[PDB]
């Protein structure tokens, strides 16, 4: 039997959708298939993403997969919970509680507060980008009186902004005047080498700086040294390609093509890719066993059915968030299981330093204990 | 001939509801016919905005009723979504709250910027070393201005995010903290609410008055509770927007605490909120916007319909009131209201106030032109 | 209560005048709650009585 | 061959109550297992009465 | 050295008991939650019964 779901796909997320095609086959059986439909929207603009998830519902799903942003994580969370649609997302995980949500991925910040005691920092610059979000920030401020740390935060969202004049003052107030030389760089992975290259032509020393990378995919891109000025630099990993599990699913995924799989053909997943890879398996394990409804058909949906039908019944929807969280599976982000709240309990942050041969693991953190333990 | 508004209140607006019921009642009540040419008409909607979907559905609702304008309130769980589908639907939000960190279109944002004013009082009193307290209702503007002129001033700011302290004790240890670091100058960046709570602990602590300076950056000065610490012997500088000695401000008062509290609740138990002033003015700025249109003889009709309509094409006559929101020059209760491209007040005055142990009073003005003026 | 619900209800819109049929209890599973936005102006009015 | 149909009950609200019940029963159940508490027993066994 | 009364109507030496928990036990907690991760309450061996 098959079971219809929703897949929101936001623009620039191709090797993502790859992964979320290559899950579908990989976990489909003659018994039991996801049956996607999938959309594509600007995950920015809440109007948007109101369209798309309405859609959705209107639809009849099972489950939403999809992505949201700072500035749509809202209409998200509220609509999930008001229409008892569950919505599982490898998106940055919520701070509070919400309903109908399964979040893929794991908290990040418990993982940095303990690498940032690790390596006895006590003054560090932060850079953030505003439009991404200032959680992660905001719990190493919190910390910061307890901890002792003297933090300068430089939003570098605005680096090429009209705050662009100010965000270079500030990186050279830092840098150059009061002599930083550890550095936190909050920002999409693929923007790491961009800042850092600015970061390279404005201080001094270089060499001598420490860089530790806040993002969950640490290879990610390309880690060159001679990239990075001869300096320092640790950060956090979730796919281990250490893992038969990760090496066998990259022995495959090698040799995809890549005008047919955007993104694939590569020696590495980006962990927002992995992470869709695994969700496909979480919600084959949560509804394969799931009451088989009468097969109908489905029909494209209509948006404005979000104020014209009324919200699935709570007790047929918990059902499924109950199914989707009760999983307990191991994938390319390790061991997988949820609390109550959709969130990531039980997993492990893998933690990296970029040493002569390459980015080597030289750590880990559980979530478990919540603190770095050498390897 | 009768022009439609929707208005969109939230929990603890009910003053600024009020307000706007008394601001629209003295538009069509005026007897000079050239002054209202037309008949002004709206329809509420009380919105939680704990939820993106409760939020879409009133925001959706008022939409489907053709209205010309809305009027009403977000917060930084609502914004996103209100602001998104006002400026996907061309149809013109003017609002009270805190003005948005992004730059928009479709929104009339009657609140001033304050974070101008801060850095210029700063430099005033030469503060170099100090603690600053912040929460983030009311953007990251303020927060991300103070940190970067940290950068550039070289100043040694204190900051801490105490947004999310619930128990009291937390703000005496931070305090504790901050006397071991003999810091002396405190900016609160906070809510009025949790402003006084500050200000509670200060006094409790005790031998936190004299010898100490807060400095409270929030427009709501006069709803602050800060008379236990004025007559210990601290400084403290406030922010207002509205002149209790200008006489539209005094003839409004006057009318205002006659009405009954039946038809107008928070008239007459509570001191007008500067929220509810800019309330007052919002009605203002939409009356002389329709003025202009209609001596244009520029047209407007909508009809209007779903608000998820796939497409998805706005109305023409959108730009035309947005422009004309925009384009206003009027006197109110806050003084000059004048609005740039992005919907942002532009040639406000901030009054600045100083209390001492020597006595309270205005101290001077700040406008974008001359910047901070002592009298 | 009589004078509460006419006071609140003398200003409420005019609604198309419409027919009243006897109801059928069955319509709590039938039909769909009355939409929120509508209920809450009736449910206001005559709280601010 | 023993069929059974599972609705999951809230209980905070007498209306979930009645509706899950209803629901149940317009389904041609023989019986009904399941659980009240303080607040959901008189609507449940009323009913069921 | 408190003394505690206490009252069951579940004999964990009842056969009956013995060869439901025996299986019960190996039952997987995905088909069957809170079988292996907490001990029996005697409300589930009224539900068996």
């Amino acid at each position: 039997n098959s079971i219809q779901i929703g897949g929101l796909f936001p623009r620039g997320a191709d090797q993502e959708y790859s992964a979320f095609r290559v899950g579908m086959v990989q976990f489909s059986t003659s018994e039991f298939r996801l049956t996607p439909h999938i959309d594509n929207l600007e995950v920015a603009n809440s109007f948007a993403v109101t369209n798309a998830f309405c859609s959705q519902f209107s639809r009849g799903v099972y489950a939403i997969f999809g992505f949201y942003d700072k500035k749509s994580v809202n209409t998200i969370t509220s609509f999930c919970g008001t229409l008892h649609v569950s919505f599982i997302t490898p998106s940055f995980p919520t701070d509070g509680t919400h309903p109908f949500v399964i979040q893929m991925r794991p908290d990040l910040k418990g993982a940095l507060l303990s690498l940032i005691e690790y390596y006895q920092w006590d003054k560090f610059a932060y850079l953030y980008d505003s439009d991404r979000g200032l959680s992660t920030l905001q719990a190493v401020l919190d910390s910061a009186a307890e901890k002792k740390w003297q933090v300068t935060a430089i939003n570098v969202g605005n680096i090429n902004n009209d705050k662009k004049d100010e965000t270079y003052r500030s990186l050279f107030q830092d840098l150059e005047l009061k002599k930083e030389r550890r550095v936190i760089l909050d920002c999409e992975r693929d923007k790491v080498n961009d800042i850092v290259d600015q970061v390279i032509t404005i201080g001094k020393h270089v060499k001598g700086y420490h860089y530790i990378i806040a993002n969950l995919g640490f290879t990610d891109g390309d880690l060159l040294k001679i990239q990075f000025g001869g300096a320092n630099v640790s950060g956090f990993q979730i796919v281990d390609y250490d893992d038969s599990l990760v090496s066998k699913f990259i022995e495959r995924w090698s040799t995809l093509e890549e005008k047919e799989y955007p993104g694939a053909h590569t020696a590495t997943i980006k962990y927002t890719s992995a992470l869709t890879y695994d969700a496909v398996q979480v919600m084959t394990e949560a509804f394969r066993c799931l009451r088989k409804q009468r097969i109908e058909i489905s029909r494209r949906g209509n948006a404005g059915d979000c104020l014209a039908n009324p919200a699935v019944p709570w007790g047929q929807g918990v059902e499924i968030e109950r199914a989707l969280k009760q999983v307990q599976v191991e994938g390319l982000s390790g061991n997988i299981k949820f609390d109550q709240n959709g969130k990531r309990i039980n997993y492990t942050i893998n933690i990296m330093e970029l040493k002569t041969n390459g980015p080597r693991k030289i750590g880990y953190w559980s979530e478990v204990d919540k603190m770095v333990v050498t390897l | 001939n009768t022009i439609s508004i929707g208005g969109l209140f939230m929990r603890n607006t009910v003053q600024e509801h009020s307000a706007f019921r008394f601001a629209v009642q003295l538009y069509n009540t005026n007897q000079n016919t050239t002054e209202k040419p037309f008949h002004l008409n709206y329809h509420v909607d009380h919105l939680d905005s704990s939820n993106s979907f409760s939020v879409t559905n009133a925001f959706c609702s008022q939409f489907s009723r053709g209205v010309y304008a809305i009027f009403g309130f977000y917060d930084q769980m609502s914004m996103n979504t209100l602001t998104s589908f006002c400026g996907a639907l061309h149809t013109s939000f003017v609002t009270p709250s805190f003005p948005t960190d992004a730059d928009v279109q479709f929104v009339i944002q009657m609140r001033p910027a304050l974070k101008g004013a801060i850095l210029s009082l700063l430099s005033y009193y030469k503060w170099e070393k100090f603690v600053y307290l912040y929460d983030t209702e009311r953007g990251f503007s303020v927060l991300q201005a103070i940190m970067e002129a940290a950068v550039q001033n070289n100043w040694q700011v204190t900051a801490r995010s105490v947004g999310n302290i619930k128990d009291v004790q937390e703000f005496r240890r931070i305090i504790e903290e901050m006397d071991r670091r003999q810091e002396k100058r405190y900016l609160i960046d906070c809510e009025v609410e949790r402003i006084n709570t500050i200000l509670e602990q200060v006094v409790i602590l005790g031998k936190h008055s004299r010898g100490y300076h807060y400095m409270l950056a929030n427009l709501g000065f006069t709803d602050i509770l800060l008379e236990r610490v004025m007559h210990g012997g601290a400084n403290i500088t406030g922010f207002q927007i509205v002149n209790n000695e200008n006489p539209m401000v005094q003839q409004f008062i006057q009318r205002w605490v006659r009405l009954d509290e039946c038809e107008f609740p928070e008239a007459k138990n509570a001191p007008l909120k500067y929220t509810s002033a800019l309330t007052h003015d919002a009605i203002l700025v939409i009356a002389e916007a329709f003025r202009y249109l209609r001596r244009q003889r520029v047209d407007v009709s909508r009809s209007a319909g779903d608000c998820l309509a796939n497409p998805a094409v706005p109305w023409s006559q959108g730009i035309d009131i947005e422009r004309a929101l925009k384009m206003v020059q009027v006197q109110g209760m806050t003084g000059n209201i004048q609005f740039d491209t992005y919907g942002r007040r532009t040639n406000y005055t901030i009054d600045v106030y100083e209390m001492k142990v020597s006595g309270s009073r205005k101290a001077g003005y700040w406008n974008e032109y001359e910047r901070f003026v002592p009298f």
